[PDB]
């Protein structure tokens, strides 16, 4: 017996990266998983390095980031790589989740990897939110203030919880130092959950774009998907290069180059772009607690896709109506993103409410109805 | 269609010089070039990146 | 949804003259735009198989049907990875798109649902 | 929001540094330092820039040492623990005009002139905003605009009323390289200098980016060949089925 | 002198004449309205910021490149 | 082609040695070539171009 | 629902003969020009409507909303803005 199979440690690596039996027809949308692993590796390498030069104390934090930019050899690169890769991480994660929804990757027997995946997504949001605060610029401070004040909506104990989270009566030094410690930790937790969702997946194997079994026709992960992953790695690195070296501040907010000032409020307080759709959903509900619930529900509702999809067929490749509905759902999600950064003004207030209703009605009404009707059309249409 | 001894048509893909050393060498030139740029890229990346740990400009100014 | 429910609802529609008059033409267009026939699939090849019930139904297929299904799946997988469509005899014609699996899964489910009912019987 | 509340958006000027392959014009950087030193430095600090940062960018080692040595900085206490001053060194940061915010605001009718070290990154528009703002004071505010006391009309500034008056007038600086010091010339130079101050890695970054682009593109091309090479047995696979 | 002065004047009389004229017409109206009594006790006081913005935006589009060419 | 294959490619030890030596050469020559190209497209603008005045 | 090599969980396979050729024997870019033009065109044409319809709808909606918002905050839009608030 080959050593890679005989030795228990080598055999674990073997089972995931080499002999792992894959469908022979995975398309390029199956490459986002390895891009997410790449983003995670970049964030760990750059993040640990930034931590060697960063000071978490509020009197020194912003200045330590300027020290990184100006004095540390290649500090500018490490900082810009870390900041831009956070954005790329969300592009890849949305693409990965989009793939999963389009191709029915959430259906049995893959409910568990999908459900762990939803938690990974929440952990990424928390990770990125805390990392953004560490700069301690104007957007850092005011973003932290507004977002942490949402916890005040928890009935009875909310206010007490906020003061507990802050370690004081407003966002300050105690908050920054604890966000540093937790920002360092959370990526390790995220790596563990990423590993867990892959172990859960390994019982059924990868799905494929046709939605059928691949047990009939398997291909080794290596060399086929190893070399196919390299193409998207280099495409990713080209995109990375264009942002990091030629336009490093395109995705950021200029106000985060102003040191945090609790007195002066910035003109507009918006989250980073990748949180904007959830911010639009929150704004749509007039009630404070209502808004918070809706915002959380917008993510947790992903957990019910296995139930509300009533199709007897996995994925959308052969479902014209479900493909149209998916297209509208995705574009609506992008419009929500845009509406998250407009001013609270007519006519965007009502538009945000309509888009929020559409977002939820996809899960609760449209997908159950469309999937039921398509079942009937497949049966009658082929009689 | 029925006989399995009649190999399907591979003429659109087959190279005439498939057994020659020149044929193999070409593909190893591509593999080798890719390995070469990956080695050069890794070296550049490692060197630039790890230099963050050497004395920063403010430290060298006080020396 | 169970195959049983899909088949029952479809039969309610086919019974109703008015309903069938509207639904049957739509269903036939849907199937044409679905385009699974362009990869040489039959409709039943697309049904999710990773359930106990469906695994049992597949085991009950006659060997010939079973061997032919395997070939259609492998052939479709090859079209998928090559980004090609079936041509000529590989395209499933409407008359070839037979419900080979439906009777087997309906029997499996009939027993499974009877079992669930009888597990909840109350002696009167 | 009203356009006035946003501020007029600055034109896109063709900066020498615009362009994937373009550095700053270092002659413009040097002239812009001189504008900073003779005009802006009366009210604005440049606290993140040390004398050493100018060296090999705008000035020689000796010129920058001369600038540092003209100033006095706080030394360590003497042997009786009394305060002392020393001459400046290359390691020292350029000193600001005011000891604290309160002194800064008192000298500027309540307004606080920001530190200019990051101002090119801290405002939408960057160099274009700085250039537009400095050159965009109309002689007369548009009819109907009511300025608050100590405010000046400038359409580029959000709200229109800025606490900074116009400061650049033809010939307020005499450039040491003989360049005519017009309002426009000085604004262009100082905007370039401040852009450099915000991103001093700019020139090196773009050159390394060129190298990365080339290597990564070549690797992308080769990875396509290698993928296709390895995958061809799968892509080329043919079947003959004889139903049993 | 400042090259901008001439370039801006030329652009206002030429390609941006319609906007120049809107600004002018606005100014006339507003000044006249300020001249009239009980202006201070009016609900709505018109300004000419909007027209000014349209004019300046136009001048900038026709001048930016020309100006930087002579610096 | 046979000769080239036999010497530099056939043994992986030799192939890897050749790749690494080529990477070394590439790295040094590419550096020099980019430096010169960068200086030509940005002629007159860099410190090295105005240094002589001071 | 998945085994491993040798017992993957396939129904029994029989009667299929599979053929292929070595990567060294094949032209990896055979028919690349035809694929790049004709295959891509076919592939894109068949999916075009599923992208065009939602993109064009949501872009139209955005365009109308952003234009109205802009107009409401001009002098001319004063009265309509007062009602809208
Ligand atoms: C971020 C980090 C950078 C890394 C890049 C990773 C992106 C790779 C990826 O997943 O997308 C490439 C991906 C190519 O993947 P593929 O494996 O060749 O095909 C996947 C599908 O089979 C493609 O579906 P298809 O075979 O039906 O082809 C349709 C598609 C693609 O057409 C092609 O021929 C390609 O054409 C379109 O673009 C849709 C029509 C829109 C017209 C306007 O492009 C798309 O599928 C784009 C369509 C998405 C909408
Ligand atoms: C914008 C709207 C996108 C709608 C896509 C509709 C299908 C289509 O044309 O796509 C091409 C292809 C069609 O592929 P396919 O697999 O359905 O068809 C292949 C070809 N046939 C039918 C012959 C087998 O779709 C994809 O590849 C879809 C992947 C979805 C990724 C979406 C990312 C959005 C992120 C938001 C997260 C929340
Ligand atoms: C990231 C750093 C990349 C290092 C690559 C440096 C050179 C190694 C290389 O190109 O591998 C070629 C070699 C050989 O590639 P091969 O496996 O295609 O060649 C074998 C056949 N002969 C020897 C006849 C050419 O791969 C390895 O040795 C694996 C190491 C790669 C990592
Ligand atoms: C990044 C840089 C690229 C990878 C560096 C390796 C250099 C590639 C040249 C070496 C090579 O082709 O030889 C193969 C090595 O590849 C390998 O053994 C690795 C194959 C490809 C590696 C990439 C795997 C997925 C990348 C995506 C990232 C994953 C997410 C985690 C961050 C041997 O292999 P062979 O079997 O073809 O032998 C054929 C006969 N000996
Ligand atoms: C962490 C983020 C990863 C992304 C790296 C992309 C570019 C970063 C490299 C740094 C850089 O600027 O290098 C340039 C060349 O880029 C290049 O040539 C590098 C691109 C190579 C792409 C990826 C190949 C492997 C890199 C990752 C492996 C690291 C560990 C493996 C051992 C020019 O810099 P220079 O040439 O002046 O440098 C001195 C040596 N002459
Ligand atoms: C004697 C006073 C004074 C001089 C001289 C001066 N400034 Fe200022 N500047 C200010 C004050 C006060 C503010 C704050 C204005 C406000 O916030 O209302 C300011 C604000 C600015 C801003 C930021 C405007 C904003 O968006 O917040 C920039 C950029 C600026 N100055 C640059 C310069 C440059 C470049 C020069 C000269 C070459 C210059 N200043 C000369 C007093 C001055
Ligand atoms: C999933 C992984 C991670 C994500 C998404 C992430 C995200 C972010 C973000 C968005 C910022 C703000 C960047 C900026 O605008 O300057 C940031 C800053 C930071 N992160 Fe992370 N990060 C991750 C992992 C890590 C890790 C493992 C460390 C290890 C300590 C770390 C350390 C830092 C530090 C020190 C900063 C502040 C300095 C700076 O702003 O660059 N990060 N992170
Ligand atoms: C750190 C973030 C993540 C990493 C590194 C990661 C990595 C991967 C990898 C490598 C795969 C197998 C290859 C592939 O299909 O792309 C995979 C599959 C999957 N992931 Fe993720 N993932 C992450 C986040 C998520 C999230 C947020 C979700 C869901 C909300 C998710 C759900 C899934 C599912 C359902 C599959 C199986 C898809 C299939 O093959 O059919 N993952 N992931
Ligand atoms: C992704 C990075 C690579 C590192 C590997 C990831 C670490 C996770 C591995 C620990 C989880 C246990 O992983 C488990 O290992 C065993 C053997 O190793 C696999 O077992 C599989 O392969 C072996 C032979 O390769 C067969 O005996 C077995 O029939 C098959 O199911 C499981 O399918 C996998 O779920
Ligand atoms: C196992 C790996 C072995 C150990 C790894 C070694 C780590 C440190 C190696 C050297 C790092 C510093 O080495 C130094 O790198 C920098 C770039 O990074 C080079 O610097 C060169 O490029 C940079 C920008 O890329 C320019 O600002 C500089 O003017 C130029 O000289 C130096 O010429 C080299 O002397």
């Amino acid at each position: 017996m080959a050593l890679r199979k005989k030795n228990s440690l080598l055999n674990m690596a073997n089972s995931y990266v080499l002999d792992s039996p894959q469908p022979s027809n995975l398309n390029y949308f199956w490459n986002f998983g390895s891009l997410l692993a790449l983003c995670l590796v970049i964030q760990l390498a750059t993040g640990i390095t930034l931590a060697m030069h960063y000071t978490s104390h509020a009197s020194l934090a912003f200045d330590s980031v300027e020290h990184i930019m100006r004095d540390v050899n290649f500090g500018w690169f490490i900082r810009y790589a870390h900041a831009n890769t956070a954005s790329f991480f969300f592009i890849c994660i949305y693409a990965h989740m989009g793939r999963n929804i389009y191709y029915g990757s959430y259906k049995t027997p893959r409910v568990l990897p999908w459900s762990i995946g939803v938690i990974i997504f929440l952990l990424l949001i928390i990770t990125a939110f805390m990392g953004y605060v560490l700069v301690f610029g104007q957007m850092s401070l005011w973003g932290a203030t507004v977002i942490c004040n949402l916890v005040s909506a928890i009935p009875w104990l909310g206010e007490d919880i906020v003061h507990f989270l802050w370690g004081g009566f407003s966002v300050g030094n105690p908050t920054l130092q604890r966000f540093f410690a937790l920002h360092y930790l959370m990526p390790f937790v995220l790596a563990v959950f990423a590993l867990l969702h892959l172990i859960a997946l390994h019982t059924a194997g990868s799905s494929n774009p046709l939605g059928i079994t691949s047990n009939v026709d398997k291909l080794s992960m290596h060399p086929y998907y190893s070399f196919k992953d390299l193409i998207t790695v280099f495409a990713f690195l080209l995109m990375f290069t264009l942002f990091v070296f030629f336009s490093p501040d395109k995705l950021g907010h200029p106000d985060n180059y102003i040191p945090a000032n609790p007195m002066v409020t910035p003109a507009s307080i918006v989250p980073e772009w990748y949180l904007l759709p959830f911010y639009a959903i929150l704004r749509a509900i007039p009630d404070k607690l209502g808004g918070v619930i809706a915002m959380v529900a917008a993510i947790l509702i992903l957990l019910i896709l296995p139930i509300v999809d009533r199709s007897i067929i996995r994925g959308n490749a052969f479902k014209p109506i479900s493909k149209l509905l998916f297209g509208f759902f995705i574009c609506n999600f992008l419009l929500l993103g845009v509406l998250g950064q407009v001013h609270i003004e007519p006519p965007f207030i009502v538009l945000g409410q309509i888009c929020t209703i559409f977002y939820f009605s996809y899960f609760l009404i449209l997908l159950p109805m469309v999937s039921t009707i398509e079942n009937i059309f497949f049966y009658i249409g082929s009689l | 269609g029925k006989s399995t001894y009649k190999i399907p048509d591979f003429t659109p893909y087959l190279k005439k010089d498939r057994n020659t050393d020149a044929n193999r060498l070409f593909s190893y030139f591509m593999i080798g070039s890719f390995g070469m740029l990956s080695a050069a890229g890794a070296k550049a990346t490692v060197q630039d990146f790890l230099s963050n740990m050497s004395a920063s400009a403010d430290v060298l100014a006080m020396a | 949804a169970s195959i049983t429910s899909v088949v029952k609802t479809s039969e309610l529609i086919l019974k109703s003259p008015l309903l069938s008059k509207i639904v049957v033409p739509l269903a036939k267009t849907y199937v044409k735009f679905s385009g699974y026939r362009q990869l040489g699939f039959k409709m039943n090849d697309l049904i999710i198989e990773e359930t106990p019930n469906m695994q049992l139904a597949l085991r009950r297929l006659p060997p010939t049907e079973s061997y032919d299904r395997v070939y259609r799946l492998i052939r479709a997988t090859q079209f998928s990875l090559s980004h090609k469509l079936a041509t000529g005899n590989d395209i499933t014609k409407p008359e070839e798109d037979d419900h080979y699996l439906i009777p087997y899964i309906l029997d499996v489910e009939a027993e499974a649902f009877e079992k669930d009912a009888l597990d909840n019987l109350e002696v009167v | 929001m009203t356009a006035a509340e946003h501020g007029l958006h600055p034109a896109e000027y063709p900066w020498p540094q615009n362009g994937m392959l373009s550095t700053f014009d270092h002659a413009s950087l040097r002239r812009g330092y001189q504008v900073y030193k003779e005009v802006c430095a009366a009210c604005h600090s440049l606290d993140r820039i040390a004398w050493r940062n100018l060296v090999g960018v705008t000035h020689t080692t000796d010129e920058a040492k001369a600038f540092a040595e003209e100033l006095e900085y706080d030394d360590e206490p003497d042997d009786e623990g009394n305060p002392r001053k020393r001459p400046g060194k290359l390691a020292d940061y350029i000193p600001g005009p005011y000891p604290n915010e309160q002194a800064a605001r008192a000298a500027n009718q309540g307004a606080l002139p920001p530190d200019l070290s990051l101002i090119a990154k801290a405002r939408h528009g960057g160099a274009d905003y700085i250039f537009a703002l400095l050159t965009g004071y109309p002689d007369e505010p548009p009819a109907g605009v009511v300025l608050a006391p100590g405010m000046n009309y400038n359409p580029y500034f959000p709200g229109g009323g800025i606490g900074m008056a116009r400061t650049l007038f033809d010939g307020v600086v005499e450039y040491e390289d003989g360049t005519p010091a017009t309002t426009s010339q000085m604004a262009k130079d100082v905007a370039a200098f401040l852009t450099w101050a915000a991103e001093p890695e700019h020139d090196e970054r773009k050159k390394l980016g060129l190298k990365a682009i080339i290597v990564i593109s070549a690797m992308l091309g080769l990875s396509v060949y290698i993928k296709k090479f390895k995958w061809s047995p799968i892509k080329n696979r043919k079947f003959i089925y004889n139903p049993p | 002198p400042d090259p901008a002065i001439a370039l801006h004047e030329a652009a206002a009389e030429g390609p941006c004449h319609d906007f120049k004229h809107h600004f002018d017409e606005c100014v006339e109206r507003v000044t006249k309205a300020q001249e009239a009594e009980d202006y201070d006790h009016a609900e709505y006081k018109e300004d000419c910021v909007e027209e000014f913005f349209h004019l300046q935006h136009c001048i900038n589009d026709n001048t930016a490149d020309k100006l930087f060419r002579v610096l | 082609a046979t000769t080239f294959y036999n010497v530099f490619v056939k043994r992986n030890s030799a192939f890897v040695a050749t790749i690494l030596a080529s990477a070394f050469v590439f790295d040094m020559t590419f550096e020099t070539a980019i430096d010169n190209f960068w200086d030509r497209i940005n002629a007159g603008k860099q410190w090295k171009d105005i240094r002589h005045k001071y | 629902y998945m085994g491993w090599w040798g017992h993957m969980g396939s129904p029994p396979q029989k009667g299929i003969a599979g053929y292929t050729i070595s990567p060294f024997a094949a032209r990896p870019f055979a028919g690349v020009v035809h694929a790049a033009i004709f295959n891509t065109f076919r592939r894109t044409k068949n999916q075009a409507l599923f992208v065009i319809l939602p993109v064009s709808f949501f872009y139209y909606v955005w365009t109308q909303a952003s234009e109205k918002n802009e107009w409401l905050y001009t002098k001319a839009g004063r009265h309509e803005l007062a009602k809208a608030l």
